[PDB]
């Protein structure tokens, strides 16, 4: 699921660089 | 991320028991931005149980905090979920999934069934 993976990304957005 | 993922390590255990999930990648696992484990039962959206960043950062649903433990072994291209003190509420099909932020879905995997009954 798109929104499922999104929620995983959300946990670490604050780490991109 | 154009990598194949295959989960294993599930099974049937008594409430309070443990087991450990593995998910091996066809590609180099250390180079995937985000990865994580989802629990799903019929009629309920994939719930993210635990996640891990490429850096090594980890996240955990509150339910599973202190009980489950996500880790990665980039050497052996494998992701793990060490599950302890299992409740019946933890019953469900467990998937592992990962990708980079450009990926819309990410790579998933067929999943592995965890049943917890007493």
């Amino acid at each position: 699921k798109e929104d499922a993976f999104s929620k995983l990304k959300e946990k670490f957005m604050n780490e991109l660089h | 991320m154009e990598v194949q993922l295959v989960e294993s390590g599930g099974g049937l255990v008594q409430t309070g028991g443990s087991l450990r999930l593995s998910c091996t990648a066809s590609g180099s696992i250390g180079s995937i931005s985000v990865m994580g484990w989802y629990r799903q039962v019929p009629g309920t959206q994939y719930e993210l149980v635990a996640g891990i960043s490429r850096g090594g950062s980890t996240w955990y649903e509150d339910s599973v905090k202190g009980r489950f433990t996500i880790s990665r072994d980039n050497a052996k291209n494998t992701l793990y979920l060490q599950m302890n003190s299992l409740k019946p509420e933890d019953t469900g099909m467990y998937y592992c999934a990962g990708g980079d932020y450009s990926d819309r879905l990410g790579s998933w995997g067929q999943g592995t069934q965890v049943t917890v009954s007493s």
